């Protein structure tokens, strides 16, 4: 599949303007009628621009398109937090029934407040323990920027085995979520006084602790 | 106004992937419909539309593997993708498109006007496996309590979780799944509620894993001991 050339990432500050380019040959971008699409995680793609410069229905004026030869540009002014998304261009190639898409440009909006993660930690359920399994569930939400590291402690000792942690993902409030699962035997779980899920975000570590004596 | 994808979430290598798009809110006979897919972190990929023009194979990978048809009696647009490999794993979108030749030099106009929600398709030989569902009881905090459900060891994606049959949406947070070295997924859904409501309100998570026809309603309550 042919792909149009886009920068992998762009950044702009709150209230400022950013430009995203879409580069191809005389037979795709050079034919004009480039379109632009906004992909926000968890939502259907949204058409922003078509025909190089025409805004789709519902799209405010601060989204504008232009073209200079074989490079088309999407410009977003008055950046706000909700503009963080992946932006894809497209155009027909050789026929009106064949589209080529760009590789996508991820937009980061700078100047936003740091937001520390909220942590919820669940011990293994009595049902799971009866099934001879045990899972500690560490749920991490409402953090920005979207990067955390997770460390598990048994009492105060590090645990490395049995840990699976997700990539961070956008929530619906512009912040990020992640989850970490620690798999233990019921014997391991009961053999310690407590377990802790420690989440480090931008150099600050937040934690929760659970103990096998709690009811679950 | 509506583009509803349907079809299997799991297909085995070498088989044919068949999806359906059921349209509503416009005359299907008078609008182009196209299939677009996206692999995680990769570019959108055009598969085909209900109206092909020109005569070329602009994609060696999809060379003669795609068939798109329109069934006007059912307001349905079909996709057939033959001889799938694991590379065909992706989210498949039904779209409404504008296709024009504008011209004098012929210039080709093609853009997507509307996008469906997308349907996740995993190509794999692994068998489907339904989840085990465990309650995550609320513990002993600003007047609120967190309770949830653990949806453990299922394949393939996706899983849906509702609470109280959809009546409860405020304070619900369903987290993306983790993928374990076993090849199985686990996710959790948590709902934040007033601590005072724990003695007068019942909380049930409704887990639906379509690929395995698994439907579980799990009551989540405080636990005493």
């Amino acid at each position: 599949q042919a792909v149009l050339n886009q920068p992998s990432s762009v950044s702009g500050s709150l209230g400022q303007r950013v430009s995203i380019t879409c580069s191809g040959s005389s037979s795709n971008v050079g034919n004009g009628y480039v379109s632009w699409y906004q992909l926000i995680p968890g939502s259907a793609p949204r058409t922003l621009i078509y025909g190089d410069t025409s805004r789709a229905s519902g799209v405010p004026d601060r989204f504008s398109g232009s073209r200079s030869g074989n490079t088309a540009t999407l410009t977003i002014s008055s950046l706000q937090a909700e503009d963080e998304a992946d932006y894809f261009c497209a155009s027909a190639e050789d026929s009106s029934s064949n589209a080529v898409f760009g590789s996508g440009t991820t937009l980061t909006v700078l100047g936003q407040p740091k937001a520390a993660p909220s942590v919820t930690l669940f011990p293994p359920s009595s049902e799971e323990l009866q099934a001879n399994k045990a899972t500690l569930v560490c749920l991490i939400s409402d953090f920005y920027p979207g990067a955390v590291t997770v460390a598990w402690k048994a009492d105060s000792s590090p645990v490395k085995a049995g840990v699976e942690t997700t990539t961070p993902s956008k929530q619906s409030n512009n912040k990020y979520a992640a989850s970490s699962y620690l798999s233990l035997t019921p014997e391991q779980w009961k053999s310690h006084r407590s377990y802790s899920c420690q989440v480090t975000h931008e150099g600050s570590t937040v934690e929760k602790t659970v103990a096998p004596t709690e009811c679950s | 106004v509506q583009l509803q994808e349907s079809g299997p979430s799991l297909v085995k290598p070498s088989q044919t992937l068949s999806l359906t798009c059921t349209t509503s809110g416009f005359s299907l006979s008078d609008k182009g419909i196209a299939w677009v897919r996206q692999a995680p972190g990769k570019a959108l990929e055009w598969l085909g539309s209900t109206d092909t023009t020109g005569s070329t194979n602009y994609n060696p990978g999809l060379k003669s593997r795609v068939i798109v048809t329109k069934d006007n009696s059912k307001s349905q647009v079909s996709l057939s993708l033959s001889s799938v490999t694991i590379a065909d794993s992706a989210t498949y979108y039904c779209t409404a498109v504008v296709q024009e030749t504008r011209k004098s030099t012929d210039r080709y106009e093609l853009h997507v006007d509307a996008w469906g929600q997308g349907l996740l398709v995993t190509v794999s030989s692994a068998s489907t496996k339904g989840p085990s569902v465990f309650p995550l009881a609320p513990s002993s905090s600003g007047g609120t309590a967190a309770l949830g459900c653990l949806v453990k060891d299922y394949f393939p994606e996706p899983v849906t979780v509702s609470w109280n049959s959809g009546a409860l949406t405020s304070g619900v947070h369903t987290f993306p799944a983790v993928l374990q070295s076993s090849g199985l997924y686990s996710l959790s859904s948590v709902v934040t509620v007033p601590s005072s409501s724990l003695g007068t309100q019942t909380y049930i998570c409704n887990v639906n894993h379509k690929p395995s026809n698994t439907k579980v309603d799990k009551k989540v309550e405080p636990k005493s001991c």
